């Protein structure tokens, strides 16, 4: 359907946002913009577990884990389909840590 | 396959932010945001039963169905190439990553 | 040019080494050069001409409607001038040349210049206001720079029309028009409908030609990239700084440049 990260890097996000329509899988008009790093992204965790999995937006984006605050999403580990992400460097290289499927798919 | 494709996605994908700088220096910002030419975000997904267990086919942009795109900017075509590619790559590891769990 | 020796000597020659002086962190080279722009405030009028293409960006991005107004704050004060939808196009258009032509050519106001295609053609118009108020300056050999540069904008305009825009369906008259003396003129690279014939016919351009040369990133790009080299070789012109002429606006240029190329190295 969609998916929606509202919280990244947004360098890539931005470009991979949308360019003729599909509205950014509704990042703009719902959920929030893919910018990030104003605000702790425990909130785009709890963003995955209600927007994600409210089957609008099957998968989000996480940066390198370090500043991503992902740890809040690692039991979003369980059912993969709602909360399905992978770090990305996007000029921040991907540090493997707990996030919210880094762990699973490392294991 | 597909982790190893990751990580040299963001890699390429770094260079149509610096095409975009170099060609039309600073993006639209705010919502319009500009570096897309194509990969609208639009994707289409179902669950398969295999092996008598449903495995969601998670295909996200740029292999989901819907995908739109807007001619070419400066480096609309570096963001394709780069940008859009990674969301092919995303599509085949969401899907992998989901019918992974589910099998273990 | 016993002119600048009777008046107006002190102004260039501050103008002079503010240029001579320059050879995130663009936006903050961009505001530095306003701030300087605004102490300070023939040279001055191309100084204001430059500043209202500056403004006519800035106006294009306020013209459309996202924190518009923190977007305008980030851009530098030169391009987005204190004094400055249709309410916010008819607004622009005062005390500022360039944007009463952008809004022109929006016809739909935010509507008509889409970020996509739409917004391409209003800067477009809105730069070509700015070319005719450089153009109010009575002609010169920096009025002659001007045109050069309004040429290689016209030139890139009408190449990324012909290689991408013709999907959007610009029309292929709307889009010369929409690609701007010199710049007015531009049927060589018209001519040509296709992107790859084109490309040749708009390299094949004075101010693109013998500057873009293998082109590997510049008339192959979409936008106003490709007269990119020629950018760059204006800038050039500029390093001349022949005195007892106008170039406050070529100081400003080189300002610019300064800060895209501090931007381009980034981290180291």
């Amino acid at each position: 359907s969609a998916l929606i990260a509202m919280i990244a890097d947004e360098d890539t996000v931005t470009g991979f946002l949308l360019a003729g329509v599909g509205n950014v899988d509704l990042r703009r008009k719902t959920n929030y913009l893919i910018v990030d790093s104003k605000t702790t992204v425990k909130a785009i965790e709890d963003a995955f577990k209600e927007f994600t999995t409210k089957e609008d937006i099957a998968i989000v984006l996480i940066s390198q884990y370090v500043a991503n605050m992902i740890r809040f999403l690692v039991d979003s580990y369980n059912k993969p389909i709602p909360a399905i992400l992978e770090i990305p460097s996007k000029d921040h290289p991907y540090d493997p840590a707990h996030d919210s499927v880094l762990s699973r798919v490392k294991n | 396959t597909t982790k190893e494709s990751m990580g040299e996605v963001m890699k390429d994908s770094s260079f149509a932010l610096i095409e975009a700088k170099y060609v039309a220096g600073e993006n639209i910002k705010h919502i319009v945001l500009e570096n897309v030419q194509n990969a609208s975000i639009k994707v289409r997904s179902r669950q398969e039963n295999i092996a008598g267990v449903k495995i969601p086919k998670f295909e996200y942009f740029t292999d989901g169905e819907t995908k739109n795109d807007l001619t070419g900017l400066a480096r609309g075509g570096q963001q394709v190439q780069q940008c859009r590619a990674a969301y092919v790559k995303a599509i085949e590891l969401l899907v992998e990553l989901a019918s992974l769990q589910t099998s273990f | 040019a016993m002119t600048f020796n009777i008046h107006g000597g002190y102004l260039e020659a501050i103008v002079r080494g503010y240029r001579a002086g320059l050879l995130t962190i663009v936006e903050k080279c961009t505001l530095k050069l306003v701030d300087e722009y605004k102490h300070m405030l023939p040279l001055s009028t191309f100084l204001e001409y430059i500043t209202y293409g500056h403004m006519i960006d800035n106006v294009v991005l306020i013209v459309t409607g996202r924190d518009v107004q923190e977007l305008l704050e980030k851009c530098h004060p030169l391009g987005m001038f204190d004094s400055i939808m249709r309410e916010l196009y008819r607004l622009v258009l005062v005390d500022t040349p360039l944007a009463p032509y952008f809004s022109e050519c929006i016809t739909s106001e935010d509507l008509d210049d889409m970020n996509i295609e739409i917004m391409r053609n209003t800067l477009y118009k809105a730069y070509l206001e700015d070319f005719y108020k450089f153009c109010q300056k009575l002609g010169g050999a920096t009025a002659e720079i001007m045109s050069d540069l309004l040429a290689f904008e016209a030139d890139r305009r009408a190449v990324n029309i012909t290689i991408n825009s013709i999907g959007t369906e610009l029309t292929r008259d709307d889009r010369r028009k929409l690609y701007s003396l010199y710049p007015y003129g531009h049927e060589e690279l018209a001519v040509c409908e296709d992107i790859d014939q084109v490309r040749g016919v708009m390299e094949k351009y004075p101010p693109y030609q013998s500057i873009f040369s293998k082109l590997s990133y510049g008339e192959s790009q979409m936008l106003d990239k490709a007269f990119y080299e020629e950018e760059v070789k204006r800038l050039c012109l500029a390093f001349e700084q022949q005195f007892h002429y106008g170039v406050f606006f070529a100081y400003m240029r080189l300002r610019e440049q300064e800060i895209r190329n501090l931007m381009w190295i980034s981290e180291c």
